RNA sequence: UUAAUUAACUAUUCCAAAAGUUAAUAACUUAACAUGGACUAGCAAUUUCGGUU
RNA sequence: CACGCUUACAUCAGUAACUAAUAAUAUACUGAUAAUUAACAACCAAUAAACCAAAACAACACUAAAACGUUUAUUAAUUACAUUGUUAACCCAACACAGGAGUGCACCAAGGAAAGAUUAAAAGAAGUAAAAGGAACUCGGCAAACACAAACCCCGCCUGUUUACCAAAAACAUCACCUCUAGCAUUACUAGUAUUAGAGGCAAUGCCUGCCCAGUGACACCAGUUUAACGGCCGCGGUAUUCUGACCGUGCAAAGGUAGCAUAAUCACUUGUUCUCCAAAUAAGGACUUGUAUGAAUGGCCACACGAGGGUUUUACUGUC
RNA sequence: GUUUAAAAGAACCAACUCAUCUAUGUGGCAAAAUAGUGAGAAGACUUGUAGGUAGAGGUGAAAAGCCUAACGAGCCUGGU
RNA sequence: ACCAAAGCUAGCUCAACAUACUAAACAAAUACAAAAAUACACCAAAAUAAAAUAAAACAUUCACCUAACAUUAAAGUAUAGGAGAUAGAAAUUUUUAUCCUGACGC
């Protein structure tokens, strides 16, 4: 019906799918990490 | 055949070692200096980790044989929530006594004398029943392991509110979770009716025998009932760490020594959990020969001998609605020989204190049909209740 | 791992395509090792073995970039420090077959101060120096003890 | 992420086990069987389907058991059956007419004479008389009841040459196995099975059936009726 | 969406998330699910006797101060063990294998205070 | 798709490789894998849809 | 209360301007200072054995076979006070948004204010009432109504699902009935074993499903078999006075459209012809019927019940007119 | 709650879930709403939390639907 | 008369040289849901570049396309190419050390 509203907060899947921990567990998450630590981000994950 | 574990569930094996391992004469280069993993290394082989110091909770946990009282024989336990498949024909094989369905003519004159009976029993009984019921608790329909325990209590008192007429009930005392522990060995099976029950009645005086010597002389005549696919030790926790040592709940010199009525209750709300009838008599078979047994060996001693003064125990058991009864005199100690006198054991089973209860009142059609309150009331079931709690006085 | 043109033809499709060798699961004996390795060789390793009229002779001859392999490689490095050492392991009962067999080898003896680098990688040898020179650092009380006994014999000396 | 299967139980035991149901995706999580989840909340049974089993090593012989409950099982179309011999109770896959309080007998002794075959009995297939209805049968001895399990099928022993045993599956096809294979003789229990009538279509989503889909697909050339003879007998005995 | 700058601590999330703030534990969890608090983990403060220091917070202004000589391995030593090893050898008695009688200690874990492995907080 | 070129993968079959077996150079078999070259199909890949009117 | 936002909460002070879609002042702006105190909640034993017997007031039962537990034996540092969540008028929708939001209690004892101030033009939105008529309005009784009933057809058996945001259906699914594919083991199917499990068609039930393997597929590795496999089931001419053709001649096919229904949701001719319904009908229903382009599991014919499906009548009702 | 020997994919009708028809609204309260009216409402039912299936794909009671407001095939970056 | 308008700096860009190349901070906590002192393990993985484009279409082909050999010539030569678009060497030759580094760059 009204839409907009798609995002439900949730700490835990917040966490659980952007987090530290899930970024750093597969090969592909630390080279995200890699390239926002080479343009300097402030926040490299959740 | 087929094996009940899952490849990809179980323990999955240690990877192959390196081929650096196999080189005779050759020292692996591992990664067991840097304290970390690195690719490209060998995979260093530690041998297990001996903690110099032992520590209580951190440690792995010791062997069976390794305790000091590891034994090789194999003794069968009965404890308390253990089932029997042929329940009462199980417990009559285990114990070596007879069967009998009505209750002793002691207890069933006690019972139908009218002169012990309480002021108001009828409408005290019908209270207990409604107040262990529905009162007792403020939700709308209480639990059975809630009610069951309740009514248990509230009967005792109704029985405890005879000790003004008659002034030899004060000789008792309760007890509740004491180890009891008798072993005996029956047809090279060494039984061992082990545990703590739920209620125990104690007393200063012992009970008196109640079957007559004609009966106990056709004792020897009868024989018991044997089932051949099934064993005996069916359903008993098979152990190999016990002590063969006849320890009842207390110590030498207890004022109260003669126990007098075992209490059993099946306060579980789920069917699974609770016992079946059947279960529940050979439960309390069980753990009054037990009681009997450690009785008569701290009175007469450790041989195996009939006893020429019988030791009368007694039991209840209660699933909150429905009470069987037991009185059982042990005879005899030798057990081992099916050829001698055996015990006896009276059972009056299946006895309803009400049909049902109705917790809320039922409407059909916009018109109550049934009130609130139970429907169905045997008071011979709490006559025979009376009777069991007066038959030491 | 290439292309090829189906039908052999320039003019037809491009198709990548992948060429594998026939594995096979043997098992070969070493003389010096004394051991029985079962190994994933090719018909060329078995080839080459038959060319080399053994299987220690053919591990001593081929080199590095002709094995292409660091199990072939450690294999070299081991029975290399064997020759070296002279083990008595190989037979401790049969001490003229340990020296028949370390004769027939001779051509490949070499010292022991360069057969313990040979089948090792970067990694591993890095490793192995960085366990060479592993060493605890010695305290500053020892250091002035020595400086103070050289003063000491220095003015001792002097007079 | 991988899912772990709930078979992870190594140890038999008589009281059922809680079984967590996957509808058609494999260890990925990925559909592989279509029209499968949603059912209803079913505990698992664990069948013993080596019948000939002793319970101590040092007597081998043949035992004899008895039957307690023939109880419902909601992982297959047979009944189970509870069975106690000495020490230990086991389930079972009922026969036709195995009530409460029978009498059940598993021997692997095979003699000149045929033995005259009840329900509950289990013999191996050399013992038994040439035209014995059978089920729970075997492919190797102590392999285990591979074969015929469902409600209401049997299969029939044809003969016996050279010490091995012919039998007929349910789909008419002949298996040719060692006489040495244990099988349990009768027809299975709820013969009545195949008669059922699923009244609506929310108890196929009861039993954990999903609805087909609504693509419509043109039959190819797989369809129509192919009257193929019947496939060559399927032996399982290994000649040297 | 959520915020990425603000630190994530124990107020930000469910009940079930329960992270600690920064002090140290002080024991571990018994049988009936209570904590056991073990005494030798919680930190026994050793304080003196301030009656009789004649000591105060600061110092007198017109007091001079002096050269910052930060003090060295090699002061240290000439000022516990140099004159001690210095009249020995002067004695004749030297023995350089033997040096725990000036001070100097073979291997820390026999004593209680380490130095190198730190058990001492402060 | 009954368009033109035909891959990878999945099911067939065949030959070679590998393992072997019989007899005084011949014949024969392939449990799990598995390499090279062909065959028949599924799943499919790339590209296109002459112009005047 | 849970989830979520983090101080937006509380006290004092100020608001010329900044936030409130305007003021008054302030829970929504500014500054300073304070605050949420554990009993509730989070973290809070393993190893073997006895254990088939549902929850629904559970007495006892049904099928779809169902989460929730104790006891026994061996080890569980043992010694006050551990750590963490406690505000709010709040969250997701660009907003101080008529929207979206789990659970337990009650329907007020708790929450709030539709009108910034006037006048009472048109047009617009909402409501109430209306003489006489009562669908004559309109594509259609849409909407509304003091009515809130009874029937006839078409299509789907029915409950159900679908194009979030123009289509809820006659579409899909569906119980039932049919085809094919499989004789079997440790991650689906399945801890199953042909009364089983997959790939599909069509749609409960009732009467049935007629002929054809010529072509293309599939088994058979060629013949041969298969249509509840893909799909097809005929021309030309004369004949019983004057209309048709039971019949015949000839030709091709693998068979030459069987039963049933039929102007239909079925090319055009078509507003086919006829009867009922109306004063009037290209509407609706019943019949006739080659539909030379209907037709039998890409299923054909009737029937109960059902449907916010699509049409047609009878009163009742009313500003639709 | 009511009718029913019924918890019968039964019936009336609340909470709840959908969205039949109409009228407003159409830079609106709203990038899909309000009001009236409707359908289901013990089940193939709604719903909380947490996890899985990822684009040459997933999922689909086939609408070529849905996969973070534009899906005959998501979005971002690079080729550019 | 409001609205407004003008500064010359912060700094950047391209090169040369160059030590020889992941700056400083790292008291405690940081890959438990990062910054949460503290318990008997498991840890790791590789398999070609493609296409947009050009050949006025598009099927073989399409320089560079994150792989060192630089410079002067041979030479756009031999050769490779739906022999079309285009691609394209080698043999053999030349190359004198340091400062003189700043800016017809914003
Ligand atoms: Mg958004
Ligand atoms: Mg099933
Ligand atoms: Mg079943
Ligand atoms: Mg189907
Ligand atoms: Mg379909
Ligand atoms: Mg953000
Ligand atoms: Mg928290
Ligand atoms: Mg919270
Ligand atoms: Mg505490
Ligand atoms: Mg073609
Ligand atoms: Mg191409
Ligand atoms: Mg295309
Ligand atoms: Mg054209
Ligand atoms: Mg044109
Ligand atoms: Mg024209
Ligand atoms: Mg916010
Ligand atoms: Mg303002
Ligand atoms: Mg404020
Ligand atoms: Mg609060
Ligand atoms: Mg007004
Ligand atoms: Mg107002
Ligand atoms: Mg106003
Ligand atoms: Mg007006
Ligand atoms: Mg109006
Ligand atoms: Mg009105
Ligand atoms: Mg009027
Ligand atoms: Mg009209
Ligand atoms: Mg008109
Ligand atoms: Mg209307
Ligand atoms: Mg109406
Ligand atoms: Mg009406
Ligand atoms: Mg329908
Ligand atoms: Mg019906
Ligand atoms: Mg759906
Ligand atoms: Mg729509
Ligand atoms: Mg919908
Ligand atoms: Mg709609
Ligand atoms: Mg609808
Ligand atoms: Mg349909
Ligand atoms: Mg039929
Ligand atoms: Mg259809
Ligand atoms: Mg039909
Ligand atoms: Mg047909
Ligand atoms: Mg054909
Ligand atoms: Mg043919
Ligand atoms: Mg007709
Ligand atoms: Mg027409
Ligand atoms: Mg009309
Ligand atoms: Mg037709
Ligand atoms: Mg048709
Ligand atoms: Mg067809
Ligand atoms: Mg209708
Ligand atoms: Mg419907
Ligand atoms: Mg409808
Ligand atoms: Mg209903
Ligand atoms: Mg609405
Ligand atoms: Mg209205
Ligand atoms: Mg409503
Ligand atoms: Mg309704
Ligand atoms: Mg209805
Ligand atoms: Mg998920
Ligand atoms: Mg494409
Ligand atoms: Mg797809
Ligand atoms: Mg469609
Ligand atoms: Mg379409
Ligand atoms: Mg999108
Ligand atoms: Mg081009
Ligand atoms: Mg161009
Ligand atoms: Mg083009
Ligand atoms: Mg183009
Ligand atoms: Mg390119
Ligand atoms: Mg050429
Ligand atoms: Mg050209």
């Amino acid at each position: 019906k009204a839409r907009g509203n798609e995002y439900q907060p949730s700490n835990i899947k917040r966490k659980h799918k952007h987090g530290w921990v899930r970024r750093l567990r597969t090969p592909t998450g630390v080279q995200v990490i890699l390239r926002r630590m080479h343009k300097g981000r402030k926040s490299l994950s959740h | 055949a087929y094996e009940w574990g899952v490849r990809s569930t179980r323990k999955p094996e240690p990877p192959p070692l390196d081929r650096v391992y196999e080189i005779p004469g050759l020292e692996p280069i591992t990664y067991a200096g840097k304290m970390h993993f690195m690719p490209g290394l060998a995979r260093p082989v530690f041998p297990p980790w001996d903690p110099g110091w032992t520590h209580p909770k951190f440690r792995r946990l010791p062997p069976l044989h390794e305790h000091p009282l590891y034994k090789d024989q194999a003794c069968y336990v009965f404890h308390q929530r253990c089932r029997l498949l042929e329940g009462v024909k199980q417990a009559l094989w285990l114990t070596k006594t007879q069967l009998i369905e009505g209750l002793p003519e002691k207890v069933l004159r006690l019972a139908d004398d009218p002169r012990n009976h309480i002021e108001n029993q009828d409408e005290r009984v019908l209270n207990a029943i409604s107040h262990a019921r529905l009162w007792h608790s403020t939700e709308d329909i209480p639990k059975r392991e809630t009610y069951c325990p309740v009514i248990v209590d509230s009967l005792i008192q109704l029985c405890k509110s005879q000790i003004l007429k008659h002034p030899s009930l004060a000789r008792r005392i309760c007890a509740q979770n004491n180890t009891l522990s008798a072993t005996w060995n029956r047809e090279s099976i060494l039984l061992q009716v082990h545990g703590s029950s739920g209620a125990r009645l104690n007393a200063k005086d012992p009970l008196p025998p109640v079957a007559s010597q004609e009966e106990v002389e056709a004792t020897k005549n009868h024989v018991l009932e044997t089932f051949y696919p099934i064993s005996p030790t069916m359903g008993l926790q098979e152990c190999n760490v016990y002590d063969v040592n006849d320890d009842t709940g207390f110590q030498e010199g207890y004022p109260y020594p003669c126990p007098h009525t075992l209490y059993f209750l099946e306060s579980a709300n789920l069917r699974p959990r609770r016992f079946q009838p059947d279960q529940l008599r050979a439960k309390m078979i069980l753990f009054a020969f037990g009681s009997a047994l450690a009785q008569a060996r701290l009175l007469y001693g450790n041989d195996s001998k009939v006893l020429e003064q019988p030791v009368v125990v007694q039991s209840v058991g209660t699933d909150g609605r429905l009470f069987q009864f037991l009185v059982l005199q042990l005879n005899t100690t030798d057990l081992a020989s099916d050829e001698g006198v055996k015990n006896l054991a009276w059972v009056d089973s299946d006895q309803l204190l009400y049909q049902h209860f109705w917790c809320l009142p039922v409407i059909k059609k916009k018109v109550v049909v049934e009130p609130v309150g139970p429907i169905g009331f045997q008071p011979e079931t709490f006559r025979k209740f009376l009777a069991l709690y007066l038959h030491g006085a | 791992l290439g292309h090829r043109y189906v039908n052999n033809d320039k003019l037809s499709k491009r198709v990548r395509k992948v060429w594998k060798p026939q594995l096979f699961q043997r098992e070969l004996y070493s003389e010096i090792l004394d051991k029985r390795f079962t190994v994933t060789v090719t018909m060329r390793t078995l080839d080459l073995i038959d060319q080399a009229c053994g299987f220690d002779f053919y591990i001593l001859k081929t080199p590095k970039e002709d094995l292409c392999s660091k199990f072939g490689m450690d294999l070299k490095r081991g029975m290399l420090l064997r020759l070296a050492r002279q083990d008595p392991q190989l037979h401790p009962d049969d001490p003229a077959r340990r020296a028949a067999i370390y004769d027939r080898y001779k051509a490949f003896v070499i010292p022991e101060a360069e057969a313990e680098w040979v089948g090792l990688t970067l990694d591993e040898a890095v490793e192995k120096q960085r366990l060479l020179e592993e060493k605890d650092p010695i305290p500053l009380f020892k250091i002035f003890v020595e400086e103070l006994l050289g003063q000491l014999q220095q003015q001792a000396l002097s007079e | 992420a991988t899912s772990v299967s709930w078979k992870s139980r190594t140890k038999y035991t008589v009281m059922p086990v809680k079984m967590r149901k996957s509808g058609g995706r494999n260890h990925t999580g990925q559909i592989q069987v279509h029209g499968i989840g949603g059912g209803h909340k079913q505990r698992y049974r664990m069948i013993d389907f080596l019948r000939f089993r002793p319970e101590h090593e040092s007597k081998p012989g043949p035992f004899e058991e008895k039957v307690i409950a023939v109880r419902y099982d909601p992982c297959r179309s047979a009944d189970i059956a509870l069975v106690a011999g000495g020490n230990r109770k086991r389930w079972i896959i009922a026969t036709e007419n195995m009530k409460a309080g029978d009498t059940v007998l598993n021997s692997d002794h095979i003699g000149r004479m045929a033995v005259a075959a009840r329900e509950g009995d289990a013999h191996p297939l050399g013992a038994l008389p040439v035209g014995t209805l059978i089920n729970n049968v075997e492919s190797e001895p102590g392999r285990g009841a591979q074969y015929i399990r469902a409600a209401g099928t049997c299969g029939v022993l044809l003969r016996k040459v050279n010490g091995t045993a012919i039998i007929q599956l349910p789909s008419k096809r002949q298996m040719q196995v060692l006489e040495t294979c244990i099988a349990t003789v009768g027809r299975v229990s709820n013969v009545d099975h195949n008669k059922r009538v699923i009244g609506k279509a929310g108890r196929n989503r009861w039993l954990g059936k999903r609805p087909n889909s609504g693509l419509w697909q043109r039959k190819g050339g797989w369809a129509g009726r192919k009257i193929r003879p019947l496939p060559p007998m399927k032996s399982y005995v290994k000649l040297p | 969406g959520a915020d990425r700058m603000s630190k994530w601590t124990s107020k930000r999330g469910p009940r079930t998330f329960c992270k600690g703030r920064g002090a140290k534990g002080t024991g571990f969890h018994g049988r009936d699910g209570k904590f056991v608090q073990i005494k030798e983990m919680i930190p026994e403060l050793v304080v003196p006797e301030l009656a009789g220091f004649k000591l105060k917070p600061y110092v007198n202004y017109r007091a001079p101060e002096g050269t910052d000589t930060p003090l060295t391995a090699k002061q240290l030593f000439l000022e516990t063990a140099a004159p001690a090893i210095e009249k020995d050898f002067k004695a004749g008695t030297f023995d350089p294998e033997h040096l725990e009688k000036y001070g100097f200690e073979p291997t820390q874990e026999g004593k209680l205070f380490q130095l190198y492995p730190k058990n001492f907080p402060r």
